Parts: structure tokens; C-alpha cells; sequence
């Protein structure tokens, strides 16, 4: 009996969550208090009265966003213990949500999560959010994934992340905290799907046709994605993946497990009674280079494997058929040793709409999950934001003396040093 | 929560303190018998930053008034919100500092610098978590930078931990008042470099051309200024008492823009402020937000950020926005102007955004920029005190009240030595 | 410099408003 | 900063001043250890060195420069690398010396960053060092009287032993100008003789 | 005035590590400061590894001087009052932060550090030899004829000087036995006694020499008198028969 925890790291993670969490509650029918007028045994606990109480967990340093949670529209829904606050944020600080001021809250967080997952019969996954770019989203992450995989070592652990767009950061020292949490992204973790805001904020422009969105809109979309991906859980299907199979499809070597993102159909109101939506041109979609969700160009890398959620009412002759146009396409261009690259699952339940959204009603939808070499021309481009800093020793000082040594920096840039062949030594031919 | 002490020493803190309580409790909709008035629950969510509760639902601010002469002290006690403080926190001396840092330093502060010490503990021990010290005074004067000097002194020696935030108003060339005014700034200087974390350098030569020429006014007085600088505390620590998109603290300001131990002097800038009769006309959008926060003359420090390129930026936005406008706007900012900014730092901007806007306002904006040119604004001062200090001018007075002659050696060098840090990394 | 030290010491012989030195414990040890 | 307890008890500045200048000293005035400095600290650290054990300072710097100073390399650094070896050996004797008095905080920033405080601690050392070389040249005095009547009496020898030479070098002639001795007088016997031999020879010749 | 030194060189640069790795390393440094070198710690540095090596560096410079807080400023007084040339080439903000490319010439400062050690050592025994010498060769000195009143009085100065400083040696022995709360000064006595019959011995030693010299001088004295009155009586006579021989001759030729 198949069970999901979530956990939601502050600032990035818990205004994913509050999203993901209106869309959860919009799709079994469960009222915002929790009272509902089977498909939620993954997310939602019942008790006695009636009332479903979420499996979230949401984590911050500081106490305003919680506190906005805490008193919104969803201050009924949560059970009071797993909103979980600091007292100062570790404001942009690696050091202060790994070593500092992260220590006196994990150990009440690894408490309440322990006691969510007691409830949990066959528990499958851990879905993480964070954010790669910030203090806590960082640190902290860091320190919980290090924990997370002392305790539970078996179960698989999905980060759904917020990496640092490469012209729009919104931060003076994120290069520094993206590089020094990729070592505990590398190793204690199973299936790092990456997100841009830049790619994001592009994707909004060109096909929701709208150029003012806020973050609610990535909010929106990245809960959308997520939804897709955990559909196989909790609806039937023709063919459903789970998150091991899903894994054992994705990824082919043990350090490459960086899964690349895609969506369709995102499209507008107006867009969408206009249009006459076919599993090909969806299917197609979903390899535009445009609409993925990392700032970087598909046709540079060599696609290792595939895989294909379709939610809604699809017949898989038809995506048999969408896979073999893709194939014949030249453009997508896959790796000799993966002749079958495509891993398709199915699910019954078409899409949600939340009311006062932007994404119109679909009666199908594919989520589009792909690992691929691409991908490596995101790291390199820290790889120069960080040597830029600290071939000056610009802001180390602000982390030495918070209790990081000075050495852990380079040893994280050394990581990438590796991590860049393991996406390029597999890149090139057997012969 | 995140509480901060305010301290402010001499005429001119005192009545910049003034200001800025007047502003924030018509903000958080407090009359002046401390009963909350307001219509909107979100302004005592987070009261506590700034107002200690007491009983009868009465709110007294967290604010220090110290000084060594009761003249402006009583002028303040009288004034419109003058019965908020509390009356214990009205700290005085007898006999002013006549314009002397070492008698303000050294013989006359000593006297009242404990009687202040106690109070600022007992307010610290009063709240729950200390965010830092909010600090108001001038480097030009005798009780104010003196005694300014010696509060920061003894905090860093009793509160390491916490995060040090001043605003100073460095004396200016043209507008002088003071005849002894460069070597109280030399003095000063020498403490704040190395006893403080973040300081907003501001002159007042720089806010009468503000009001010269973007409020347009015909004859701005002291009452203008402090409301300018009032406005500007207020937007810095906007982010601890509202809800946002975004949250930036002071040590993530710091951390933002600080890139080396001894680089914290910031150059402060508020927007929009328009006169009255151009204020109809022009509509208010992020992008034109963003051009006001780098015009040359919208700063609050007389020098001119074109003479040097910047090291960080922050901008601390209000209102509700979508955060692409304003990504954008800093995009732009930074690569049309690349020769401004420093290479060796991509993203030199911090951006913050606070969902509350301002009281009678649908959008604001706060600007705080280290940049390299700053040391301009030194490099007069530390002439001045040389064109005085090699003709031994003034010198007996302090001498005889009690200052070692090695005293202004020492404080020159440091004063070239950090020109010549902030010029090191311009080139 | 010829002052020669004994012949100085005993020039003089044939404390200066002081003492023939001390040597107290310091209480701060 | 090094610290240690020390067996003199502090002492006020005006009559450590009065008696360093009563004892030996003329540079230790009122204001001159009321204002500290390098330059008068470092000198009063060379007036003592030559006083309480009497040998110069230049001396010690030559005798330990010679190596360096000279013309073993052609380096150009040379004469900073001798001026780092003075004033590191300068902080080294005095450290010696005060370490030797019962000082061992003492360090270089006292020779060229003086301060009230460490200083006058260091100057009451010096005067109950002062004081008990006093009380020790009082008690053994007849040392160094014994000494003085030998010197005199060395002297005195040394006069006597001059004016011997003196007298022995009174003595010159036309044969002998290095003195006179038995070759001289045996050359001038044997001129003599052959002289004499002719003369007779001549007489006989001519009788 | 610029920088001479190469410190841009990489074989240079190598070359350096290579002799200050030897020199930490034979002074026992990874014991001492219970701190691991490598040549990878050097080719990278950090704050703490380089304030840790500046610290155990300059306290073979200055032992009895100690360290506190705020090190980046301690750092700047010790360049500066090391009497140190290239100083104007060198900043505050850049001592907080060596490892970044300005650590291409903070290393060769170090450099000069050790250089400045190994001339340390070329004094520092000197000065004791200094002391030596006074232990011998004045002695040797006190041991020697003289010959001329200067020599007499340069040996008596001598004789004073090493009686000076025994005195002085007694002295600084009873101030070393009374510091530790007692007075025995029987060692420090009998030290002053040693001296002082070590003294009277030379004294008479040379006394007998000069009386000896002085007697066999009065003795060649007397000599040289009769040897002088001799040889003039001789020279007059040989001039006499010369003068003789001549005007016979003269007068036969
Ligand atoms: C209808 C309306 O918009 O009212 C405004 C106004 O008309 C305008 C034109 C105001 C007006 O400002 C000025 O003309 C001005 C005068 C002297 C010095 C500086 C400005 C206003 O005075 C400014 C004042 O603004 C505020 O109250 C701000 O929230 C400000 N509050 C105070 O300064 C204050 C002081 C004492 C008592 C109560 C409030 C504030 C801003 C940031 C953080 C805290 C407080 C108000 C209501 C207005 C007028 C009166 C015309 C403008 O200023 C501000 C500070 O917003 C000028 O350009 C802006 C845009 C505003 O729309
Ligand atoms: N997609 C998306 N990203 C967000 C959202 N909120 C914050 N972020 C990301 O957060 C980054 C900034 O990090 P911070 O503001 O320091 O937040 P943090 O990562 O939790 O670090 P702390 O402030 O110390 O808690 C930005 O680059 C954003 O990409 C959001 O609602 N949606
Ligand atoms: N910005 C601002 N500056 C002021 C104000 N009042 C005085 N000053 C300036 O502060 C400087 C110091 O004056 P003063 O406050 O009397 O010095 P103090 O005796 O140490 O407090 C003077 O040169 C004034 O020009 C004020 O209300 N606002
Ligand atoms: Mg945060």
C-alpha cells in the first residue's frame, strides 16, 4: 500500500508546497479546511471525524512565510506540529542552515517526520523541495538529505529544485551556496528533477501569453508537474510507473541522475478552444527546446533515456505511434547504446483546473521526463560565476567564520571537476 | 521574533529618531497615548520589532534618547509624539560637549555612558531574540559622534553576536556648520571601520539638493530631511515587520552586499519622490522605480557613483509586482551600465520585495549601494584634518581635555589606509 | 665611555631617598 | 598579549624618576617616560645596556653585522636584511636582560610601541635591580679596591719597565748606531788593529 | 619603489616552496603546532593555515611577544615595524584574505621571514661568542708582555672590564637567587671569590713578568753603557791610527 512524503524547505519549498497543496486538495474533491463532501491514501490521512490531514512536512528558519501559511486559507488543513519555524533565517548563508542555525531545528524535524512516516505502510518516496540559490534551501536541505540518508538509506528521495537562472539571479553570493550543495545533492539523492525561474518566466511569456507573472504561476506549473508525476499513485491506468520502475527506466548509471523537465500542453484559454490538441503535436511539445524548464539547449546534448506520463484519455497505439515520429525525427538525436529510450505510463484522471488559474481545461495532457547530456552546459556556466568570486576569496570570510573551512569550497568545485566527465565520458561512442 | 534597539545621540539623532517614530506609527496606526487605531491586522503581526507591549494595550517604543544637553531632549519630550517613549529612557547630561569628540568621548561621555550601557541591556534582555542596534547620529559633532563612538565600542565588547546598523550624517564640504568639524570625523571614522558591520554614510549637502531639485521645494528645513531619512530606515527594515515574495534581514543584507570585513559604507537612496505638481503626471512602474534608484542625484551621500564603479547593490521593493519586471529591470540595469559594476562579482544586485506597501502609497522602493566611489567622500575629510592638523589648529583643546597627540596620527592613517582599500578594488 | 662602574660605586660609597629593594607576592597570581 | 606576576611591587613615576637620574641616568626625566616613544625608549634601553654590565652597543652590532655586511653576495636587499638583524637583535639582548630581572612579557613592540603601563613596570625592575647592584658593589668594595692597588701597582711596573728601555736606548755611537754590543766593538777592534798594523809598518818604513 | 623579486615565476615559485617546505619541516613544525604540512597545503592556502604558519614564523622572531584578536591588524603592525620595505605594495584587506591571487607574493614574504631566521642564527651565537671572547681572549690579553705604555694601559682597561663584568656576573646571580622569594647568595659569593683570585693571579703573573722584563732591561742598560763606552774609546783609536796610516802613505806616495 503505497505511500509519498513531502517535505518543504523554506522559502522556495513552502510556496511550491502551498500550490502543490491546492491542487492535491482540488483533485480528490477535499474541501480547504480538510472536511471531505482510495485515490488519497498517497497524500491525505483520514481520522474519525472525517477530516484529512496532509502528509507535509514544511521547514523554515524564518517564521513569516509559516506564519502566511499559518493563518491563510489552509491554517485548517495543516496539523500544528509539522509547521515547522526557526527563529532567524540563515540569510544566504551556506554555514548557518548547514552547521549553525540548522542543528537546533533538525532535530525536531527529523522527529515529526519520523512520526509521519510510522503512519506509512509502504512508503515509496521522499518528494524534497527546495532551492539550490539560497541560505536555507542549501544548508539546511543539505544537512536534512545527510540525515534522511543515515535513517532511511533504502527509500528513494526526489528533489524537486529551484537552480539559479544564469542572467536573473536574485542573489550576490548564490554561486557560492549552489556550488557547495551539490555534494549533498550528488550522493543522497535518487531522482534531482531541475527547474529554472528564467525558463519558467519564458515559458509563461510565449505560451500562457502573459508577461507580469509572479511567482504563484511557476508555483502553479512546477505543482502541475509534480501532480503528473505522482498521477501513477493514485489512479488507474493503462500502464503505470512507480517511483523504483520510474528510476530504473531513467537512470542509467549510479552519479547520472539529473532528470531534465518538460510539460505540455501549457496553453492559454483562447489558445486551447481554438486549438484541436493531438497526442503527436503534445508528444512534440514535449521535445521543443523552448519549453523545457533549465536554460539550456537540447540539441547539444545527446538524449540518454525517456520517459512519458500521459495523463487524460490517450490510447497507447498512438503513443506508440507519437515515439516512432520522434525517433524518426533527426533533430532528437539519442545515444547508440539505448535503442529503446522511451518509457511510457498512462493515467485516466486528465488534468485539473484550479479556479482563478491560467491553464485552461484539458482533456489530455504528457509530462515529459528526460535525462540528457544537455544539461552539463548548466553546471559549467556556476562553474564560471563561482571562480569569478573566489579568485578573489570575495565573500569566503562570511562563511569561515560561520564554521565552514576554507578547503570544503574548492573540494565542491572538484565535485563538478568529476561530475562533468561522468556526463561526458558516457557521452562519447563505445567504439 | 527579530527586535531591534534604537539608540540615537545628539540634536540631530534625537530629532532624526523623532521623525522616524512619528513615520512608523502613523505606519503601524498608533496615536500618540500608544492605542492602536488602525484597519488592518497585518500592522501588529510583527509590532513587536519596534513597539514593547505594556499594559492596557499600550505600545512604547524600543528607542534610547541620549544626550549631554536637555535642550533638544525637551523639545522632543513636548513635541506631538513625545509622551510615547518611556520616561526612564530619557537619558541627559548637564554640561554639553561644546563640539568636542574627546569630551564626548573621553571625560564627559564616561560619566553617562553607563547610565545608557544599563538601559540598552535591560531593553535587550526585554525582548525575546535581538535582530541588532539601530544607531542615529552625526560624525561632525561633539556629543554625537564622540558618544556614538563610544555606545559602538562597548556594544561590540558586550553584544558580538548581533548585527551593528548605524546611519551617520557624515559632515559635507560645501554646507559646513562647525569649524572643528574634520577632526571629530577623523576620529569618528576610526571607530566605525572597525567597530561596525553595515553603515549608511549620509550628508546633508546631498538631501538639500533632493529637495532642491526632485521635491522642488522652496525652503526645505531640518524637518524635511529627517523625514527623508526617516523614510529611509523604515525601507531597510520593511522586510522584518511585513509579509513579502521575498525576505532580506539585515544579515542577509549584509552578507549580500559586505564583500570584505572593513567595506560596509553604503550609499542610501529612496524612491519615487516627486515634487507635488509633477506628481500627477507620471505613472508609477518597476522599471521607472529602478531607473530613479541609480540616478546620480537621487543619492543621500554627496559624491557622485559615476566616479567609480559599484561593488553590490540591494533593492528593497514594496507593493505587489511580478518579480520578472523587476529581475529584469536589474538585468538591464547591470549590463547597460557593465562598466559601473564590478567584474569580479556577477549579480551585484540583492532584490527583496514586501507585498505591504507604504501608507498612502501603491508602490515604493529602497536602494542601498556600496560602491567604490565613497572614498571620495573620505579623501576631502582626511585633507581638511591635514590642512588643520599640520598648523596644530584647535589641537589644545583636546589635548588638554585629555587625547594623546598620536591619537589623530593613528586616525589619519587609518582613514588613508581605508582610501586605499576602497580604491584598490575600483581599478 | 672610561667611568668605570666600581670606580664610580666606590666614589660614591666614600639610596637615594628609597629603599635597599622589596619583594612582596603578588595577590594576582 | 604575554603576561607574568612579577616579585617587585609597582612603583609611582616621580621618584623612580628622581633616583634613575640621582643613580646613573640623565635621560630619565619627568615627561621623557611620561610620553612614550620609540626613539627615547630605545635609547634609554642603550644607556642601561652599557650601563649595568659596560660594553658599547655599536661594537656588539658590528661584531654581529660583519658577515652579512660585507662582500660575500651582491644582493641588493642587503642593507634591509642588516637593519631587520639590528632591531631583532636589540629586542634579543634586551629580552636577555629582562628575562634576567624577572620580565618575561617583555617583546618587541615595548622597544618601538611603548606604553605607560609596561614601561614604568619595566623601569621598577630596573631600579630594584639598580638598588641591589648598589648594595652588592656596597658590600664588596674591597674587591674593587683590590683591584685599584693592583692597576696601580701594574702601572707602576709598566713606568719602571719604560724607563729601563729609556736608558738602555740612551746609548749610540758611530759604530753601534743599533746600540752598542760586542760585534761593534770586535769590528772596531779589528779595524783598529789592521789600522795600527799599517801605521807601525809605515814608521818602520819611514825610521 | 616596484617589486624586484619574481614572484610571478613559476619555477621561482616552486623553488620557494621547496625551501620553505625543508626549513618548516626540520624545525619539527608538524609536531609543535599540531598542524599536517603539505605541498598541496602551500600551493593552496587558507586563512587559518596561514595565520597559523605567520604566527609560529614570526615567534622564532619574538618569543616573549604574544598574539590576540583582531590578527589582520596585528599582522599589518608587525610588517610595518619590522622595518619592511615593499609595505606600500601591500593591503589590509588583502592580509584578510591570502588566498586569493595576491597569494602570489604572500608566500615570498614568508620567504623573507625565514631568510631573516637563518641571518638570526648567524648573530644569535655570536653574541654569546662575543661573550666568549671576553671569557678568553682578554685573558690572553692579561697573559701577554708588554712593551709600550699604551699596551699597559690597554691591558689594565682589560683587567677593569673583566672585573666589571664578574661583578656584574655576581650581581645578576644574587638578583636571579633572591627573584625566587630567598636570599642565598653563597653561590653568587663564592662565583665573586673564584673571580676575584682569578684576577690577583693574572695581576701577579704579569707583575712578575714586568718586574723580570724591567730587571733584564736595567741589566742590558748597565751592558750597553760600558759596550758604549768601549766602542767609542775604540772608535776614536781606529780613527785615530787610520787617520795616521792615511798621512803616512800620503806622505810616502
Ligand atoms: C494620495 C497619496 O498618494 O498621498 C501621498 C502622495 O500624494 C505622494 C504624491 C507623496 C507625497 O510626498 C511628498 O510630496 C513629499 C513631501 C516631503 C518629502 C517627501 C515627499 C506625500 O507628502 C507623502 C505621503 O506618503 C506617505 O504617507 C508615505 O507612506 C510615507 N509616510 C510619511 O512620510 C508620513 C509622515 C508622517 C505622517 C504620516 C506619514 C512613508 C513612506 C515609506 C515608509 C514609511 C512612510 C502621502 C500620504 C501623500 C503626500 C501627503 C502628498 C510622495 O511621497 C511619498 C513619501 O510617498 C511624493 O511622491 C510620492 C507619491 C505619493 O503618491
Ligand atoms: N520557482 C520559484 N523560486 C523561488 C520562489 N521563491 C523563492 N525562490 C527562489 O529562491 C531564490 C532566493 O533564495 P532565498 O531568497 O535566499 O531563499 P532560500 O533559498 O530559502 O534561502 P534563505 O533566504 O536563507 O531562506 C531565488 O533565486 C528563487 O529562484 C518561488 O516561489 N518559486
Ligand atoms: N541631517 C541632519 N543634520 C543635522 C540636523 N541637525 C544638525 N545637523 C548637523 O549635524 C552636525 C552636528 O551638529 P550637532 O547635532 O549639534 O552635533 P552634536 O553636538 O554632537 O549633537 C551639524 O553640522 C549640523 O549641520 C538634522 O536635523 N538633520
Ligand atoms: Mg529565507
Amino acid at each position: 500500500m503505497r505511500e509519498c512524503i513531502s517535505i518543504h524547505v523554506g522559502q522556495a519549498g513552502v510556496q511550491i508546497g502551498n500550490a502543490c497543496w491546492e491542487l492535491y486538495c482540488l483533485e480528490h474533491g477535499i474541501q480547504p479546511d480538510g472536511q471531505m463532501p482510495d485515490s488519497f491514501n498517497t497524500f491525505f490521512s483520514e481520522t474519525g471525524a472525517g477530516k484529512h490531514v496532509p502528509r507535509a512536512v514544511f521547514v523554515d528558519l524564518e517564521p513569516t512565510v509559516i506564519d502566511e501559511v499559518r493563518t491563510g486559507t489552509y491554517r485548517q488543513l495543516f496539523h500544528p506540529e509539522q509547521l515547522i519555524t526557526g527563529k532567524e533565517d540563515a540569510a544566504n548563508n551556506y554555514a548557518r542552515g548547514h552547521y549553525t542555525i540548522g542543528k537546533e531545528i533538525i532535530d525536531l524535524v527529523l522527529d515529526r517526520i519520523r512520526k509521519l512516516a510510522d503512519q506509512c505502510t509502504g512508503l515509496q518516496g521522499f518528494s524534497v523541495f527546495h532551492s539550490f540559490g539560497g541560505g536555507t534551501g542549501s544548508g539546511f536541505t543539505s544537512l536534512l538529505m545527510e540525515r534522511l540518508s543515515v535513517d532511511y538509506g533504502k527509500k528513494s528521495k526526489l528533489e524537486f529544485s529551484i537552480y539559479p537562472a544564469p542572467q536573473v539571479s536574485t542573489a550576490v553570493v548564490e554561486p557560492y551556496n549552489s556550488i557547495l550543495t551539490t555534494h549533498t545533492t550528488l550522493e543522497h539523492s535518487d531522482c534531482a528533477f531541475m527547474v529554472d525561474n528564467e525558463a519558467i518566466y519564458d515559458i509563461c511569456r510565449r505560451n500562457l501569453d502573459i508577461e507580469r507573472p509572479t511567482y504563484t504561476n511557476l508555483n502553479r506549473l512546477i505543482g502541475q508537474i509534480v501532480s503528473s508525476i505522482t498521477a501513477s499513485l493514485r489512479f488507474d491506468g493503462a500502464l503505470n510507473v512507480d517511483l523504483t520502475e520510474f528510476q530504473t527506466n531513467l537512470v542509467p548509471y549510479p552519479r547520472a541522475h539529473f532528470p531534465l523537465a518538460t510539460y505540455a500542453p501549457v496553453i492559454s484559454a483562447e489558445k486551447a478552444y481554438h486549438e484541436q490538441l493531438s497526442v503527436a503535436e503534445i508528444t512534440n511539445a514535449c521535445f521543443e527546446p523552448a519549453n523545457q524548464m533549465v536554460k539550456c539547449d537540447p540539441r547539444h546534448g545527446k538524449y540518454m533515456a525517456c520517459c512519458l506520463l500521459y495523463r487524460g484519455d490517450v490510447v497507447p497505439k498512438d503513443v506508440n505511434a507519437a515515439i516512432a515520429t520522434i525517433k524518426t525525427k533527426r533533430t532528437i538525436q539519442f545515444v547508440d547504446w539505448c535503442p529503446t529510450g522511451f518509457k511510457v505510463g498512462i493515467n485516466y484522471e486528465p488534468p485539473t483546473v484550479v479556479p482563478g488559474g491560467d491553464l485552461a481545461k484539458v482533456q489530455r495532457a504528457v509530462c515529459m521526463l528526460s535525462n540528457t547530456t544537455a544539461i552539463a552546459e548548466a553546471w559549467a556556466r556556476l562553474d564560471h560565476k563561482f571562480d569569478l568570486m573566489y579568485a578573489k576569496r570575495a565573500f569566503v570570510h562570511w562563511y569561515v567564520g560561520e564554521g565552514m573551512e576554507e578547503g570544503e569550497f574548492s573540494e565542491a568545485r572538484e565535485d563538478m571537476a568529476a561530475l562533468e566527465k561522468d556526463y561526458e565520458e558516457v557521452g562519447v561512442d563505445s567504439v | 521574533m527579530r527586535e531591534i534597539v534604537h539608540i540615537q545621540a545628539g540634536q540631530c539623532g534625537n530629532q532624526i529618531g523623532a521623525k522616524f517614530w512619528e513615520v512608523i506609527s502613523d505606519e503601524h496606526g498608533i496615536d500618540p497615548t500608544g492605542s492602536y487605531h488602525g484597519d488592518s491586522d497585518l500592522q501588529l503581526e510583527r509590532i513587536n520589532v519596534y513597539y514593547n507591549e505594556a499594559a492596557g494595550n499600550k505600545y512604547v517604543p524600543r528607542a534610547i534618547l541620549v544626550d549631554l544637553e536637555p535642550g533638544t531632549m525637551d523639545s522632543v519630550r513636548s513635541g506631538p509624539f513625545g509622551q510615547i517613549f518611556r520616561p526612564d529612557n530619557f537619558v541627559f547630561g548637564q554640561s554639553g560637549a561644546g563640539n568636542n569628540w574627546a569630551k564626548g568621548h573621553y571625560t564627559e561621555g564616561a560619566e553617562l555612558v553607563d547610565s545608557v550601557l544599563d538601559v540598552v541591556r535591560k531593553e535587550s534582555e526585554s525582548c525575546d531574540c535581538l535582530q541588532g542596534f539601530q544607531l542615529t547620529h552625526s560624525l561632525g559633532g561633539g556629543t554625537g559622534s564622540g558618544m556614538g563612538t563610544l555606545l559602538i565600542s562597548k556594544i561590540r565588547e558586550e553584544y558580538p553576536d548581533r548585527i551593528m546598523n548605524t546611519f551617520s550624517v557624515v559632515p559635507s564640504p560645501k554646507v559646513s556648520d562647525t569649524v572643528v568639524e574634520p577632526y571629530n570625523a577623523t576620529l569618528s571614522v576610526h571607530q566605525l571601520v572597525e567597530n561596525t558591520d553595515e553603515t549608511y554614510c549620509i550628508d546633508n549637502e546631498a538631501l538639500y539638493d533632493i529637495c532642491f531639485r526632485t521635491l522642488k521645494l522652496t525652503t526645505p528645513t531640518y524637518g524635511d530631511l529627517n523625514h527623508l531619512v526617516s523614510a529611509t530606515m523604515s525601507g531597510v527594515t520593511t522586510c522584518l515587520r511585513f509579509p513579502g515574495q521575498l525576505n532580506a534581514d539585515l544579515r542577509k543584507l549584509a552578507v549580500n552586499m559586505v564583500p570584505f570585513p572593513r567595506l560596509h559604507f553604503f550609499m542610501p537612496g529612496f524612491a519615487p519622490l516627486t515634487s507635488r505638481g509633477s506628481q500627477q503626471y507620471r505613472a508609477l512602474t518597476v522599471p521607472e522605480l529602478t531607473q530613479q534608484m541609480f540616478d546620480a542625484k537621487n543619492m543621500m551621500a554627496a559624491c557622485d557613483p559615476r566616479h567609480g564603479r559599484y561593488l553590490t547593490v540591494a533593492a528593497v521593493f514594496r507593493g505587489r509586482m511580478s518579480m520578472k519586471e523587476v529581475d529584469e529591470q536589474m538585468l538591464n540595469v547591470q549590463n547597460k551600465n557593465s562598466s559601473y559594476f564590478v567584474e569580479w562579482i556577477p549579480n551585484n544586485v540583492k532584490t527583496a520585495v514586501c507585498d505591504i506597501p507604504p501608507r498612502g502609497l501603491k508602490m515604493s522602493a529602497t536602494f542601498i549601494g556600496n560602491s567604490t566611489a565613497i572614498q571620495e567622500l573620505f579623501k576631502r575629510i582626511s585633507e581638511q584634518f591635514t590642512a588643520m592638523f599640520r598648523r596644530k589648529a584647535f589641537l589644545h583643546w583636546y589635548t588638554g581635555e585629555g587625547m594623546d597627540e598620536m591619537e589623530f596620527t593613528e586616525a589619519e592613517s587609518n582613514m588613508n589606509d581605508l582610501v586605499s582599500e576602497y580604491q584598490q578594488y575600483q581599478d | 665611555r672610561r667611568k668605570s662602574i666600581l670606580h664610580t660605586i666606590r666614589n660614591s660609597i666614600a639610596i637615594s631617598l628609597g629603599s635597599g629593594a622589596a619583594r612582596v607576592v603578588n595577590g594576582p597570581v | 598579549m604575554s603576561r607574568n606576576q612579577d616579585v617587585f611591587p609597582i612603583l609611582d613615576l616621580q621618584e623612580l624618576v628622581i633616583c634613575l637620574q640621582s643613580c646613573d641616568f640623565a635621560l630619565a626625566t619627568q615627561e621623557n617616560i611620561s610620553r612614550p616613544t620609540s626613539d627615547y625608549m630605545v635609547t634609554l634601553y642603550k644607556q642601561i645596556i652599557e650601563n649595568f654590565m659596560g660594553i658599547s652597543v655599536e661594537s656588539l652590532l658590528n661584531s654581529s653585522n660583519q658577515e652579512t655586511g660585507d662582500g660575500h653576495l651582491q644582493e641588493e636587499n642587503e642593507n634591509i636584511y642588516l637593519d631587520t638583524l639590528n632591531v631583532l637583535v636589540l629586542n634579543k639582548i634586551c629580552f636577555k636582560f629582562f628575562e634576567n630581572i624577572g620580565v618575561q612579557d617583555f617583546n618587541m613592540t615595548d622597544l618601538y610601541k611603548p606604553e605607560a603601563q609596561r614601561t614604568q613596570r619595566l623601569l621598577s625592575a630596573v631600579v630594584n635591580y639598580a638598588r641591589f647592584r648598589e648594595e652588592r658593589m656596597f658590600d664588596c668594595n674591597s674587591f674593587i679596591l683590590q683591584m685599584e692597588s693592583l692597576l696601580g701597582q701594574l702601572r707602576s711596573k709598566f713606568d719602571d719597565y719604560n724607563l729601563i728601555q729609556q736608558q738602555l736606548k740612551q746609548y749610540e755611537d758611530v759604530d753601534g748606531d743599533n746600540i752598542p754590543d760586542e760585534q761593534e766593538l770586535q769590528k772596531l777592534e779589528e779595524q783598529n788593529k789592521e789600522l795600527e798594523i799599517q801605521l807601525k809598518k809605515l814608521t818602520k818604513i819611514q825610521e | 619603489n616596484r617589486d624586484p623579486r619574481p614572484l610571478r615565476d613559476k619555477n621561482f615559485q616552486s623553488a620557494i616552496q621547496e625551501e620553505i617546505y625543508d626549513y618548516l619541516k626540520k624545525n619539527k613544525f608538524d609536531i609543535e603546532t599540531n598542524h599536517p604540512i603539505s605541498i598541496k597545503f602551500l600551493k593552496q592556502p587558507t586563512q587559518k593555515g596561514f595565520i597559523i604558519i605567520f604566527k609560529w614564523l614570526y615567534l622564532r622572531l619574538d618569543p616573549g611577544y604574544g598574539f590576540t584578536k583582531s590578527i589582520e591588524n596585528e599582522i599589518y603592525q608587525i610588517l610595518k615595524n619590522l622595518r619592511y620595505p615593499f609595505l606600500e605594495s601591500i593591503n589590509k584587506s588583502q592580509i584578510s584574505a591570502v588566498g586569493g591571487s595576491n597569494w602570489h607574493k604572500f608566500l615570498g614574504m614568508l620567504h623573507w621571514m625565514v631568510r631573516t631566521n637563518i641571518k638570526l642564527d648567524m648573530c644569535l651565537n655570536k653574541v654569546d661568542r662575543s661573550l666568549i671572547n671576553q671569557n678568553t681572549q682578554e685573558i690572553t690579553i692579561l697573559s701577554q708582555p708588554l712593551k709600550t705604555l699604551d699596551e699597559q694601559d690597554q691591558r689594565q682597561e682589560r683587567y677593569e672590564l673583566m672585573v666589571e663584568k664578574l661583578l656584574i656576573d655576581y650581581f645578576t646571580e644574587s638578583y636571579k637567587s633572591f627573584l625566587k622569594l630567598e636570599d642565598n647568595y653563597e653561590p653568587s659569593m663564592q662565583e665573586l671569590k673564584l673571580g676575584f683570585e682569578k684576577f690577583v693571579h693574572i695581576i701577579n703573573t704579569d707583575i712578575a713578568n714586568l718586574q723580570t722584563q724591567n730587571d733584564n732591561l736595567y741589566e742590558k742598560y748597565q751592558e750597553v753603557m760600558k759596550i758604549s763606552q768601549k766602542i767609542k774609546t775604540t772608535r776614536e783609536k781606529w780613527k785615530a791610527l787610520k787617520s795616521d796610516s792615511n798621512k803616512y802613505e800620503n806622505y810616502v806616495n
